[PDB]
């Protein structure tokens, strides 16, 4: 059930 | 503030839907 870890890639890489 | 996410989604008692209804839908 994880899939804003699998597809964030722009996001949770260096969007944070 | 996805940390919380990835340490929460080890919690099945811990009710966690940010991470694919917020950290999911995005794909659409």
């Amino acid at each position: 059930v994880a899939r804003g870890w699998k597809r964030k890639c722009p996001l949770f890489g260096k969007g944070g | 503030k996805y940390e919380i996410t990835t340490i929460h989604n080890l919690f099945r008692k811990l009710t966690h839907r940010l991470f694919r209804r917020n950290f999911g839908y995005t794909l659409r």
